């Protein structure tokens, strides 16, 4: 498992944050060449 | 940005003029309450 | 000015700085009127032929008082010396708001 | 709605009982650990929840870090709490 | 901002409009708007001379300002409450002036005779109109004219802008506000202008419209306000704690009796604990005060029951203690009343001839009788509403202790529950909440006429249905709670709290 | 549109500085303002003046407005005239709503109106009228006041005691008379 | 109301404009340490 | 019925989390009727942009608004424990 970790330091303005992991023939993981491994987190101001 | 604005004093006295401003999209303002001495028409003089 | 005096055998002059800022830091545009004199004791004698009127920008203003209007302004370099030049600005904003009169002297 | 279990079950291959370990959580996307429970894993004595992992709520909690003050050799340390679907994606 | 003390006479003139413009829907509000209103002054103690007059376009005296019912608020309370809408429905008309100008005779005195002290009298007018007005000139000169009237505004050191307090509640829809803001009073840091949706949550629009300032000794006291914190609902409330080696911590609580005293169960210390070892927690801040002695009940021991079988006696569970430092009453920091004192009878608006046998009956008649105990759940001062068996069924009640720990092998019920006990818990008539260990010391009180009176103290339980850090899941129903009577214990409160100036009864 | 204005002055003095207006159409650009002697208002506004259906209910909504402070059944006695503007000294002979402005029944309330509406409403001598206006109206200071007759004034012929017999003035004598009555003890309906 | 702006009964005008303010007298009774003490003043900055 | 999504969760809970504060807004906008004219001048103008926002229903101004109305609200609270 691999961490990815998002920073926000916007004074007041929580992030609605959209993250995708690209595909790689040299990796396997939900991501494929027809498929997006995509989340669609938040992350609160000043904190990661 | 300068706003002109012409005015008639009508009372003498000390006055009030006042004036608002807000803009569009974005959620500040900020109004001015300032006063202004009104006086007559005379010319200061110290007779003997 | 640059300098907080005056060699009498200075070819480039008398330069002075005009900086202009608002009351909360912020730089101000504008244009200001500047002039000089000599002053004597008490007695003060106008240079008319030194009066600029230089651009402000960036909150900053150029202004330089030559050496040949300095002279002109008299009928002796040495004469001169003792003696004490007086700068007298006057910035207007852009807007012909507001005006500031400020003064240099000694 | 989903609500499933998870139990964790640890030991330590040593003559002595590990000192203090660390219990780090990823959750599947689209899980948060139940609040209520992580409360009583918290006051539990040798287990730890720091107060900023306490009050995030479901949303903000796929990383869970379970601080444990020690983890027995001879036999299994099991601790479970609940979790809840809250986003629903296949896969 | 609208002093507050029986130390000076004051009026209350409420004019409420009832035109057309304001609606059944919200002249029926107006009415609450009044109604608590009076209530929340009358449980200060102050006497206002109210005065109501309802208009339109011909006001309506309901009450003068110089009548002997003028000072009854039970009784005006029943005339504003009486007030019909339609009392006028032919003159929708809105003639605030007239209004006003009637109310100027109300203060106008008899001509060339200023009356005893008229100066010192307070003055606040309480209109309720939508600004909205036809008929009449401008109600603002009628200000002016008032103005003038009490002598206000008419002297450079001595304006006497304390006597005039203008409040205007803008209901209905459509409110000129316009107009009503220049009606209301204009002074600094204060607020007179409320409008229609101030109405819900009406205890914050009360805070602003009221000072206690010669009130911020009264007892049993309670702000409700949603903007107030745990201890703006419960003053008196205090948090007690106990270090000492191998002991933990000990959590007890406490009500603060007296600007020096503070009253808890006499179990949670004991003669070994030090003086600097327990720290008393008032309200909010996490400021400990060093403590300067604790008054044991002479009659406490719990172990005086070494030979019958009873591990712990709690007869007389009573203990006082007097901090090293003086308090100064706050909205957070306030004293709660005790039985038989001369608080508890202004209290409860009762005759000066109050005597201690009066209050007994009033606080805790032989029936079941609704009380509560002060509770902190996660931090939090959060209210629990009991039942005190003091009916018949306090003999149900009491007998459910010998399911108690240690309560089993005993000879005689009435030997570990004295008559210094009071009972609640159970199932009936109600499921009543029960006490944890950390509420232990908690004040028994009655809530009547809108103050608090102490007249119990948390002494000891059957059960621990708040097993460690919470409580709920199966309580039986044998879970009882016991607190100390204050009643059976005054002799002692009566002889520690002499100096605290109270005054309790001599009967 | 606001009216221009122009400024001159020297770098080295601000005080002798003077300054004209420009408007398309005003004088030079200084608004418009009434003035007599040293009393002057905002003159920067509106008139005020063919019988479409004034009925009882058109004046009893129209007089039961917000603005709506005095309501009288004035005679005009005194017209005087000028080059900067008129008035009309007119006697109150009723009070169907008092204003802001204590006045008995008999006393004289100075009615003022700009040169221009001259042809609003020819106001002759000795006629009675029914009028009413706003508190905004009001000029001077009390008790010396004086009405203005806007845009917001309310002017109305009302017929003589001998004059309601023709019929052709009974529809508005039965109207003028009922909307007394239904405003002394009645009232506005909101 | 509905724009996306602020209407004029929403916006509370700036009206104390002193040129001189703050003459007010503090006195250094807290407890000292090295011989300084000091005072924290929550002042109210003027429009 | 299933579950939400992807805008489905995140979007609401904001919207719920901002609503709650604007309840409790009339409580704290007539709180500083005895405050100075700062807190009666802050709240007035963050009640709209947190009003607006709601209806708007952008993740963007409704947290925006969500902090602006917050803030003010922590600032009253304060303003309130140095008079008791
Ligand atoms: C009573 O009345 C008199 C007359 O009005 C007032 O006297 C005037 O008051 C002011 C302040 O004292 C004087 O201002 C001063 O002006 C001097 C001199 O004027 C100068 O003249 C020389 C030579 O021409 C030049 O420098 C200039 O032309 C300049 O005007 C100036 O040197 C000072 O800087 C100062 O400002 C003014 O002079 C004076 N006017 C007169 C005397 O006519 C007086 O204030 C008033 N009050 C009382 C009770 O005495
Ligand atoms: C005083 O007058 C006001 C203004 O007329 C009254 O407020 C009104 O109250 C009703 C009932 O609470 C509200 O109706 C509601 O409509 C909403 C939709 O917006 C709905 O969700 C509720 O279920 C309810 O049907 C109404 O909004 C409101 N009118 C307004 C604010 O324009 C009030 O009832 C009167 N009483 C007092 C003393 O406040
Ligand atoms: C009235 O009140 C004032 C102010 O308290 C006081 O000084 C005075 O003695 C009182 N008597 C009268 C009627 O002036
Ligand atoms: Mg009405």
């Amino acid at each position: 498992e691999i961490r990815a970790v998002l920073y926000n330091y916007r004074q007041n303005q929580e992030l609605k944050v959209r993250v995708e992991l690209l595909h790689n023939p040299a990796f396997c993981s939900l991501a494929t060449t027809k498929r997006r491994h995509q989340q669609t987190v938040t992350i609160p101001p000043k904190s990661s | 940005l300068s706003v002109p604005y012409v005015i008639v004093p009508l009372k003498t006295g000390l006055q009030e003029v006042e004036v608002k401003a807000a803009v569009y999209h974005h959620f500040i303002s900020d109004g001015v309450r300032k006063s202004l001495k009104v006086v007559p028409e005379g010319i200061r003089m110290n007779k003997t | 000015p640059t300098e907080k005096f005056y060699y009498i055998y200075n070819e480039k002059g008398l330069e002075v700085t005009i900086t202009a800022r608002f009351l909360y830091g912020k730089k101000v545009e504008g244009t200001a009127f500047v002039i000089f004199g000599i002053q004597d004791g008490e007695q003060r004698i106008s240079l008319p032929e030194s009066l600029k009127r230089i651009p402000i920008e960036d909150g900053s203003g150029e202004v330089v008082l030559s050496r040949k209007v300095l002279l002109d302004g008299v009928q002796r370099a040495e004469d001169l010396v003792g003696k004490s030049l007086y700068v007298s600005a006057t910035v207007i904003l852009h807007s012909g708001s507001d005006m500031v009169q400020a003064e240099r002297s000694g | 709605k989903n609500t499933m279990i998870l139990e964790i079950c640890t030991r330590y291959r040593g003559d002595q009982d590990a000192t203090m370990s660390i219990l780090d959580i990823s959750m599947m996307t689209g899980f948060a650990p139940d609040t209520d429970d992580l409360k009583q894993l918290a006051n539990g004595v040798d287990r730890y929840i720091s107060k900023y992992e306490l009050d995030k709520a479901f949303s903000d909690r796929n990383t869970l870090i379970i601080y444990l003050d020690k983890v027995s050799h001879s036999e299994d340390d099991c601790l479970a709490f609940k979790v809840h679907q809250y986003f629903n994606v296949e896969l | 901002k609208i002093v507050l003390d029986p130390s000076g006479s004051m009026n209350i003139y409420l004019v409420l409009d009832g035109s057309d413009s304001i609606g059944a829907s919200n002249f029926t509000g107006a009415k609450k708007c009044l109604v608590n209103l009076i209530e929340k002054v009358a449980s200060y103690g102050v006497k206002p001379r109210y005065g109501l007059v309802t208009y339109a376009t011909y006001p309506k005296i309901w009450v003068k300002v110089s009548e002997a019912d003028s000072s009854n608020a039970d009784w005006v309370t029943k005339q504003l409450n009486e007030i019909n809408y339609e009392d006028h429905k032919l003159k929708s008309g809105t003639n605030t002036k007239k209004a006003l100008q009637a109310v100027y005779s109300m203060m106008s005195w008899p001509d060339d005779v200023p009356p005893e002290g008229w100066n010192r009298t307070r003055h606040v007018i309480i209109l309720m109109t939508d600004g909205l007005h036809n008929m009449g000139g401008d109600p603002i000169t009628v200000i002016d004219e008032i103005r003038d009237l009490l002598y206000i505004g008419k002297d450079r050191k001595n304006p006497r802008e304390d006597y005039l307090d203008v409040y205007v509640f803008g209901v209905g829809p459509l409110v000129n506000q316009v107009n009503i803001n220049a009606l209301a009073s204009k002074k600094d840091n204060e607020q007179h202008v409320f409008k229609v949706k101030d109405m819900e949550n009406l205890e914050d629009v009360f805070y602003q419209m009221i000072d206690e300032s010669q009130s911020l000794s009264l007892c049993g006291m309670v702000w409700e306000h949603r903007k107030g914190t745990d201890y703006h609902k419960q003053p008196w409330q205090a948090k007690i704690s106990v270090i000492r080696p191998s002991k933990g911590h000990e959590s007890c609580m406490g009500a603060v009796v007296s600007e020096y005293f503070v009253l808890t169960a006499a179990h949670c210390f004991t003669v070994d604990d030090k003086e600097h070892s327990i720290k008393v927690s008032v309200g909010g801040e996490k400021r400990d005060l060093e403590i300067e002695v604790v008054l044991f009940h002479p009659n406490y021991n719990i172990n005086g029951k070494k030979e019958a079988g009873i591990p712990e006696f709690y007869d007389y569970d009573v203990a006082l203690i007097k901090l090293k430092n003086k308090l100064k009453y706050g909205q957070t920091i306030r004293p709660i009343c005790l039985p038989c004192t001369e608080g508890t009878t202004r209290a409860l608006r009762l005759p000066p001839t109050t005597t201690c046998q009066q209050q007994k009956e009033e606080l805790l008649p032989a029936q079941d009788i609704k009380a509560l105990f002060v509770s902190e759940e996660e931090k939090k001062l959060t209210r629990k509403e009991v039942y005190i068996k003091n009916g018949d069924k306090k003999g149900s009640c009491e007998r459910d202790a010998q399911y108690a720990p240690g309560y089993d092998k005993v000879k005689d019920i009435s030997e570990v529950v004295t008559p210094r006990f009071l009972c609640t818990g159970g199932v009936s008539p109600y499921a009543d909440p029960n006490t944890c260990r950390g509420d232990s010391g908690g004040p028994l009180i009655v809530h009547k006429r809108s103050r608090f009176i102490q007249v119990g103290v948390i002494s000891w339980g059957v059960v621990d249905v708040c097993k460690n850090q919470k409580r709920q899941k199966q309580v039986p129903a044998h879970a009882r709670d016991f607190h100390i009577n204050l009643f059976q214990v005054l002799p002692w409160l009566k002889e520690k709290l002499q100096d605290e100036d109270l005054g309790f009864l001599a009967a | 549109i606001q009216p221009g204005a122009v400024k001159v002055y020297a770098y080295y003095n601000l005080e002798e500085s003077c300054t004209r207006f420009y408007h398309p159409e005003k004088e030079d650009g200084k608004l418009n303002k009434l003035c007599r002697d040293e009393l002057c208002r905002c003159a920067e506004e509106n008139c005020f003046i063919s019988d479409d259906k004034v009925t009882l209910e058109e004046r009893l909504d129209k007089a039961c407005e917000p603005g709506v402070d005095y309501v009288y059944k004035t005679r005009l006695v005194k017209v005087q005239l000028s080059n900067d503007f008129d008035e009309y000294i007119m006697a109150i002979e009723q009070t169907i709503k008092s204003g802001s402005d204590e006045v008995q029944v008999g006393q004289q309330r100075t009615f003022i109106s700009p040169i221009k509406c001259r042809e609003a409403l020819k106001l002759e001598e000795k006629k009675h009228y029914l009028m009413w206006g706003l508190s905004s109206d009001f000029w001077g200071e009390k008790p010396n006041l004086s009405y203005i007759i806007g845009k917001d004034t309310w002017v109305e012929h009302w017929p003589e005691e001998d004059e309601c017999q023709d019929e052709e003035n009974q529809k508005q004598c039965q109207d003028l008379g009922a909307f007394t009555e239904s405003m002394v003890v009645f009232g506005c309906p909101n | 109301l509905d724009e996306d702006i602020i209407a004029e009964e929403n916006i509370v005008s700036r009206s104390e404009f002193p040129e001189s303010w703050l003459w007010n007298v503090e006195d250094l009774k807290e407890p000292p340490k090295n011989g300084i003490s000091t005072k924290l003043m929550n002042i109210f900055l003027k429009d | 019925t299933s579950l939400p999504t992807s805008n489905e969760y995140q979007n609401e809970k904001l919207a719920n989390e901002l609503k709650s504060l604007l309840d409790e807004l009339n409580v704290n906008e007539l709180a500083t009727g005895s405050l100075n004219t700062y807190y009666k001048r802050t709240i007035k103008i963050s009640g709209q942009k947190a009003m607006y926002a709601l209806k708007s229903k952008d993740f963007k101004k409704m947290s925006e608004a969500k902090y602006q109305l917050q803030k003010i609200y922590n600032e009253i609270d304060e303003a309130l424990k140095s008079k008791y």
